């Protein structure tokens, strides 16, 4: 019956990305004073399914110039990995007890953007190619610092296994120990997921919906959907990794009741970022990283390498 | 590229070979070549030409595939004996490939085709360094795996290197390509005797390096390149053409000269092994190798090709930036013949 | 052609307590059962062949049986109250329960009367007397082939030296 | 030797023959070379996993490094050749094979 | 705080290592007898199956060596049901 | 059994069949993606999980992306699909028949005559007991790299560093 | 097994969404509707060569850092080795070179990104 | 003297980088100073993934305890007090 | 020129990584440590040449330790033999439900 467990992991999350869309227009609406979607609800609630139906019902043309195979395979990979990254996530009990699933989170995250590269390559359009390319730039440029700071915050939990990361937070929370790395992790999740100030992949006014343009109905729904999969997912990831909680094994549910709060509390923040800052432009986007984030990530890294020895505080896990 | 970086590259090449000459573990040898490569390519790219670029493309492409086959054959060796120490290899299908990989690294024929071309693409500095220092490391490992070599496979490339090192030498004008066929020919003589007795190899190696240092220092001293360009030099600084003659003859191995010492020890060693026919063919072809050294001598010192007028002003201006190491590199590469026995110092 | 023990001669009634229950009390089990135990493993690491030490491998089984027989008549309800607490976690972590261990360890330290070893104690290597010979050559192996002579005298000067070709001296 | 190893070795042989059949723009060759690299990696790691020859668990990753490293270099040369042409192997300045 | 908690967890860890380290030896005994058992049994099944072959020393060690080897867990499951083999080798890795 | 590791080896090899054939670098990049995931899976089956995830991360998550940059610099109009030429497609089929002959040899169950003998049967057979304490062999096995193997760390550091220098001294020249 | 099963269910799920995406609207594709978008007016030419040294000049540096972090990964486990003073220098060492490499790029003006 | 002055300058100019060098070097110089480091390595001597194979008796020796827990082997409660 | 400076200076910086045994972290045994140990103890003053004669048997057993080649050809011969008996013989009932689960 493991299969029904998996299905039980995949349906609720898709429902969550739909209602995530709706919340996005809501909050992001009230920042603007204007109310968000409302009339169709009554509280808007029925909207996202009407939305998705509007999409899938609508004709999804196969472009004349595009090669078709890449053009179809890319969205598939997008939702694929967007969902697959969810499996080893301790809530509290992981669906899979990977010995080193964090590293796996990095693996999925790193194959993610490759789909963007195909998405813009097979699309054949000028905007497609240029936007896709700059997209891959910002992405990788952030995955390096990404993985380093994640390393440095992992020296002290003990090991790459995720469940232990609960155990190592049975009191103080990791964040008080190494918040600056939490900042850089936050922003790196704010760019790797391609979000608000780090907005370039969509391009928007800069490049009229970026790479995603030539995709029409359903595949567009897939990239859109998968994008929100990554946003909520890196949010949850940050939540478990920098914000611990009380956990009685006899009542696991209690913990989850807490956890969705602590993660939702993050996701909303991205939206409340979106309502706040103009995008960086491709120079500065990479400037602040290579010039400014990174060296601190290193100095902090040696520092965190060095605390366990000076403090004689080396974490247990073999 | 400022000297402070250039010197770090060249020193890390020296290190990248020294490492091969030190480590016993195989992985450090493949690391030795691998580090050697990365540090070898950029130095070919100084000055930078539309030509030089594709020169480096050739060199990298062949060295990379060679290093690949080598690592594969190491891994196969490990699979069938679980070792990393150099020693004997324990699986002929692997061993022949380690021989092939090294055969590319020396540039022995029929793998040789890259070497005459690459030499064409770079200045005589980077050229000389390529034809001497790069010849150390792969030989440095062949001496260590002389114990189990499959002599047939070695002598075949060892001969064919001499024939190809001959016939492709009669044909060219511009000197650098000729120096390439000279070296590609001497490597046949080094790698020939290797199965039988490594000390003769290392002797021949020393003579070869001394020789090609003599030549390339001379070509540098006159900045000649194409044969005709060399032809003018007899009037300006007659000595150095009058000295290219000799060093060329020492390439040719006319017997009073030092360059005869290699061949004449080699012929000894192989003759103890019987194998009497092979050195006869080899020594006969070495003649063919000599002949284009002679023709090149005719362009230069023995006869005066017509001078161009513009040369006259150049007579007022002495050459500068003297290269200290040169005179000794001439003299050792010539007069040393009644000092063969000292070869036993190499044990 | 390899020698083997008969299918029967090895046979011994198994310990059949579950692993969680086993672990709950094993911390004492090391403290009490011991001499046969270390005799056993020392016997194993000596000659490597299992068959050689298989008998001691029986003796340890029965020793452990006697250990639990000593257990069940006394502490049990506190004991079950303990390992039931522990088996509930799939990490088998000691930290999750602990308090019951107060019950169990006290009921034993009184009613059957002997102390639990401290955390820094079992790990240390133990001296062990034994009567059976340490094996001649555990690897069996073979002869070590005769080494080449390291013969030497002193160096008189070469008879004519550098005798190769025309050189005289 | 178990058949799987034979299969990976054969993947090497194809990863070489592909490099040497060698055609049109050379970027394909840097690919084929990297594929070759990957086959050697996997063939090594399976072995170090086999015999529990634990120290050598360090090698494959180190192997990977330099190998990837040279390939990382290789693209740069391609750039230069791409810089003057828009790459193709079909165009070579040098004479005498 | 991280120092305190981390050290303490190191203590409960090392104590857990004493726990396992106390459990170990009899497991060694069990795996021992079980191995020799399976080896005997499979050897007997060899005596039945290969007996038809005119020329077949039965159970011969491939080695010259007298010494025990601890068999590769391939021959040890030379005839077992496929499910038992799935339990045998991949069973850890495929386990969650 | 499942022979799953072996069939993964087969998909691996055809991954190199479509890859070693040379039909625009981008599709070859796909070829190394497929062969990449298949690779990490295969090495995962012996449980050297950390390494399989190195390659699944460091290689495919690194390389083939930068190749997804070279093609932006190379491309040329009308890149060829595998089907787009007789020699390319001919080559792909040329790989398929050979590897299929190998699988047929696996059906033969006889030791392979090619090059050198392949002992045959299932992969599982070579496995031995993996018994250990609360640590995988791999973990401390690679952890050894720092404390117990400083020399390699030195030469790798030096090498990568001066490799960056080389990239400089090539690109700056223009 | 476990993981392969979830991979299969995910990919089959997505592929199912694709098939219900195409074989459903059931309407009229035709030329010019299917022509590539170019903000109205037709393209001046199919996508070619957006060449830039400023791509690889940094992207290669990405690749050579990613190889480095690949060596950083063993660290958490290496931290528990019996002899840290033998280790610790190296733990710092690579990071220095990482930084050093960057530093060298930092000021040879090789890091113009963009 | 004056060299201190351009720290005010750099701190005015590139603070990020300044903090970076600060902790980045301090993390290297500091560790040798800390006494706990000697304990730190010591802890990892204490924990035994591998089994402690017993040694045969051979005339006293005698610091090796012959178990049960003879007070002859290493003390470890020093660690317990931490 | 196998300079062996690492030996003369005693640095040993390379030597450790060599060989199946030779001290490994947490003293984890090689899978084929024993045949290897014997085979190397056989190998010293004999040096290289005579060593490929006299120590051949040891290296052989070490080979089979590495590849398990011969035991696989045998085991394959048995399993292929069993098919011939598959109709003539029913093999063993317990494999299916014997005391092997009682066995621990
Ligand atoms: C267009 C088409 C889009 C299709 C998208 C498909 C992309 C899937 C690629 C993802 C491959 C990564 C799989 C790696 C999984 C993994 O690492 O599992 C971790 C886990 C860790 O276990 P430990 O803790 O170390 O051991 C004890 C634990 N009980 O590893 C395991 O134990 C399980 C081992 C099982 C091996 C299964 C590997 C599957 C690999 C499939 C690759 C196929 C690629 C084909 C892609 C085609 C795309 C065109
Ligand atoms: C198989 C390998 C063994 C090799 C067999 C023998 C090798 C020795 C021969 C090596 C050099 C032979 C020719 C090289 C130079 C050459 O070809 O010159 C041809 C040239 C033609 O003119 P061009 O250069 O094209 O231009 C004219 C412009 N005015 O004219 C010449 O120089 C030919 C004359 C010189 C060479 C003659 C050498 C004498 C015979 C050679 C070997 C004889 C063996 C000795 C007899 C004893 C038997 C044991």
């Amino acid at each position: 019956m493991f299969m029904i467990n998996i299905l039980s992991l995949i349906i609720p999350i898709l429902l969550a990305v739909a209602f995530l869309t709706l919340v996005e227009r809501k909050v992001l609406g009230y920042m603007q004073l204007r109310k968000g979607p409302n009339v169709v609800g009554p509280y808007g609630l029925l909207q996202p399914i009407a939305d998705a139906l509007k999409l899938f019902t609508k004709e999804p043309l196969r472009p004349a110039t595009s090669s078709i195979s890449m053009f179809i395979i890319a969205p598939i990979l997008a939702l694929s990995l967007a969902l697959t990254m969810w499996v080893p996530l301790p809530m509290p009990y992981p669906l899979i007890n990977m010995n080193l699933g964090v590293l796996f989170m990095l693996a999925m995250s790193s194959l993610a953007v490759y789909s963007i590269l195909w998405s813009g390559w097979a699309s054949n359009s000028k905007y497609a190619l240029i936007g896709a390319l700059r997209a891959v730039a910002q992405t990788i440029s952030y995955e390096v610092t990404l993985a380093i700071i994640l390393l440095s915050v992992l020296l002290m939990n003990g090991s790459y296994t995720l469940s232990t990361l609960i155990t190592t937070q049975e009191h103080i929370w990791m964040i008080f120990t190494s918040w600056p790395l939490a900042m850089m992790w936050f922003i790196s999740t704010l760019a790797e997921t391609n979000r608000a100030p780090f907005d370039l992949t969509e391009g928007e006014s800069e490049l009229v919906s970026g790479f995603n343009v030539e995709y029409a109905a359903g595949p567009f729904a897939m990239f859109f959907m998968a994008e929100y999969a990554n946003i909520i997912m890196m949010n949850a990831f940050t939540a478990i990794l920098f914000l611990g909680a009380s956990h009685d094994p006899h009542t696991p549910e209690l913990y989850t009741i807490n956890f969705v709060l602590k993660t939702l509390a993050l996701t909303i923040t991205f939206l409340w970022i979106r309502a706040s800052y103009p995008r960086f432009r491709y120079d500065q986007l990479m400037h602040l990283l290579w010039k400014s984030f990174l060296p601190l990530t290193l100095a902090l890294c040696m520092w965190h390498i060095s605390l366990p020895i000076m403090t004689a505080s080396i974490p247990p896990q073999s | 590229m400022n000297p402070i970086i250039y010197t770090t590259l060249i020193m890390t090449v020296m290190s990248g070979t020294m490492l091969v000459m030190i480590s016993s573990h195989w992985l450090l040898i493949w690391i030795g070549f691998e580090m050697n490569l990365l540090a070898m390519i950029p130095v070919l790219m100084k000055n930078f030409n539309p030509r030089a670029t594709e020169a480096a493309t050739k060199y990298f492409l062949t060295q990379a595939t060679a290093s690949m086959m080598l690592m594969m054959a190491i891994i196969i060796n490990l699979l069938y004996s679980g070792q990393w120490t150099i020693t004997k290899m324990f699986n002929p299908v692997a061993m022949t490939m380690m021989t092939m990989a090294l055969a590319m690294k020396l540039g022995l024929s029929p793998f040789h085709f890259w070497v005459p071309e690459v030499t064409q693409g770079i200045s005589l500095q980077a050229g000389l360094l390529l034809l001497t220092w790069q010849k150390l490391a792969p030989l440095s490992v062949l001496c260590q795996i002389s114990q189990s070599i499959n002599p047939n496979l070695m002598l075949t490339m060892a001969m064919l290197s001499i024939l190809i090192g001959g016939w492709g030498g009669l044909n060219q004008t511009q000197l650098r390509k000729i120096m390439a066929y000279s070296s590609i020919a001497h490597m046949g003589w080094m790698t020939a005797v290797l199965p039988y007795n490594t000390t003769m190899t290392i002797l021949n190696l020393l003579i070869y390096i001394t020789m090609t240092l003599a030549m390339f220092m001379l070509l540098i001293h006159s900045s000649a390149t194409t044969t005709l360009s060399l032809s003018h030099t007899w009037n300006k600084m007659p000595v150095i053409t009058s000295l290219m003659m000799v060093t060329l003859l020492s390439m040719g191995g006319l017997p009073p000269l030092s360059g005869f010492m290699p061949k004449w020890m080699i012929i000894q060693e192989m003759t103890k092994n019987e194998s009497i026919i092979m050195p006869t063919l080899m020594a006969m072809t070495a003649l063919l190798n000599l002949y284009f050294y002679m023709r090149l001598a005719y362009s230069s010192s023995l006869t005066m090709f017509p001078s161009t007028n513009n040369m006259k002003m150049k007579w007022q201006f002495e050459h500068t930036k003297q290269m200290k190491l040169l005179p000794t590199m001439i003299v050792l590469s010539t007069l040393v013949l009644p000092m063969t026995p000292a070869l036993s110092s190499l044990n | 052609i390899v020698e083997l023990p008969t299918l029967e001669d090895l046979k011994v009634q198994e310990v059949k307590v579950s692993s969680s229950v086993l672990k709950a009390a094993a911390h004492h089990y090391g403290a009490q059962c011991d001499k046969p135990n270390k005799e056993f493993m020392l016997c194993r690491w000596e000659e490597k062949d299992p068959r050689r030490c298989l008998e001691e491998g029986k003796l340890v089984n029965q020793c452990a049986l006697d250990f639990f027989r000593q257990i069940k008549r006394h502490c049990a309800e506190p004991f079950t109250e303990y390992w039931t607490c522990i088996d509930y976690s799939g990490l088998q972590l000691f930290r999750h329960c602990r308090k019951q261990q107060a019950k169990f360890d006290e009921c034993v330290l009184d009613k059957l009367g002997w102390v639990r070893p401290d955390l820094g104690e079992l790990s240390k290597v133990t001296k062990v007397k034994t009567d059976r010979p340490l094996p001649e050559n555990p690897y069996h192996s073979r002869a070590r082939p005769e080494p080449n002579p390291e013969a030497e005298g002193d160096l008189k000067p070469a008879k004519h030296g550098s005798r190769l070709f025309f050189w005289t001296m | 030797m178990p058949l799987v190893y034979m299969n990976i070795i054969m993947a090497f042989a194809i990863a070489l023959a592909g490099l040497l059949m060698y055609r049109s723009h050379l970027m394909s060759s840097l690919l084929c070379l990297e594929g070759m690299m990957l086959s050697l990696f996997i063939m090594s790691t399976l072995i170090i996993l086999n015999t529990h020859f634990t120290l050598a668990n360090m090698m494959p990753i180190i192997l990977l490094v330099f190998a990837a490293c040279e390939a990382a270099l290789g693209l740069s040369l391609l750039v230069m050749v791409s810089n003057t042409y828009g790459t193709d192997y079909v165009q070579n300045l040098n004479l005498l094979q | 705080s991280m120092m305190k908690w981390n050290r303490e967890r190191r203590r409960l860890q090392i104590e857990d290592f004493e726990a396992r380290i106390a459990l170990m030896p009899l497991f060694q005994a069990e795996k021992d007898r079980r191995v020799l058992q399976m080896l005997r049994e499979n050897l007997e099944e060899e005596a039945i199956i290969m007996k038809d072959v005119p020329d077949w020393k039965v159970g011969e060690s491939v080695f010259h060596t007298t010494r025990w080897v601890t068999p590769m867990m391939g021959e040890l499951y030379g005839l077992r049901t496929n499910e038992e083999i799935l339990s045998a080798t991949y069973g850890f890795i495929w386990y969650t | 059994t499942m022979y799953i590791a072996f069939i993964l080896s087969t998909i691996f090899v055809i991954g190199f069949v479509g890859f070693s054939s040379k039909p625009s670098p981008i599709y070859g990049g796909l070829g190394l993606i497929v062969s990449g995931g298949v690779g990490c899976g295969i090495v995962l089956n012996f449980g050297g999980s950390f390494l399989g995830l190195m390659v699944f991360l460091i290689y495919l998550g690194g390389m083939l992306v930068v190749f997804g940059y070279t093609t932006a610099m190379a491309t040329e109009m009308y890149p060829e699909v595998w089907v787009s030429n007789k020699t390319v497609f001919g080559a792909f089929v040329s790989g398929l028949m050979m590897e299929f002959c190998m699988v047929y040899y696996a059906l033969k169950e006889e030791e392979v005559e090619i090059i050198f003998k392949f002992n045959g049967l299932g992969d599982w057979v070579i496995y031995d007991t993996g018994d250990s304490g609360f640590f995988s062999e791999e973990a401390m096995g690679i952890a050894a790299l720092y404390s117990y193997g400083t020399w390699l760390v030195i030469v790798t550091g030096w090498s990568l560093l001066i490799g960056v220098v080389v990239i400089m001294e090539i690109t700056r020249g223009n | 097994m476990n993981i392969m099963l979830t991979l299969l269910t995910n990919v089959t799920l997505a592929s199912l969404l694709v098939l219900i995406a195409f074989w459903l609207p059931q309407l009229n594709a035709y030329s010019e509707k299917t022509s590539p978008y170019e903000c109205g007016f037709d393209p001046m030419g199919s996508a070619r060569l957006p060449f830039s040294m400023k791509f690889f000049l940094v992207a290669i540096t990405f690749l050579l850092f990613d190889l480095e972090i690949a060596l950083l990964l063993p660290l958490p486990w290496a931290s528990q080795t019996n002899n840290l003073k033998t280790m610790l220098t190296m733990a710092l060492f690579l990071l220095i070179l990482l930084a050093a490499s960057l530093a060298y790029e930092w000021t040879q003006k090789g890091l113009e990104w963009a | 003297g004056r060299i201190a002055s351009f720290l005010k300058n750099a701190w005015a100019k590139e603070p990020v980088l300044v903090a970076s060098f600060a902790i980045g070097g301090l993390a290297i110089i500091l560790p040798s100073l800390s006494p706990y480091t000697n304990y730190a390595i010591r802890i990892n001597r204490a924990t035994p993934y591998n089994y402690p194979v017993p040694l045969r008796d051979d005339g006293n020796m005698p610091d090796v305890p012959s178990h049960p827990q003879d007070p002859q082997g290493p003390s470890l409660e020093w660690l317990k007090n931490l | 020129p196998f300079f062996d400076v690492q030996k003369r200076l005693g640095l040993d910086l390379d030597r450790w990584m060599t060989i199946q045994s030779a001290e490994q972290p947490h003293k984890i045994p090689g899978r084929c440590h024993a045949f290897e140990k014997e085979w190397i103890e056989c190998a010293h003053g004999i040096g290289g040449i005579r060593a490929e004669k006299e120590c051949k048997i040891e290296f052989d057993d070490f080979v089979e330790c590495l590849l398990r080649q011969k035991t696989m050809k045998r085991l394959s011969a048995i399993k292929r033999q069993r098919d011939k008996l598959i109709k003539e013989g029913k093999y063993t009932p317990p494999p299916h439900h014997l005391g092997k689960e009682d066995p621990r």
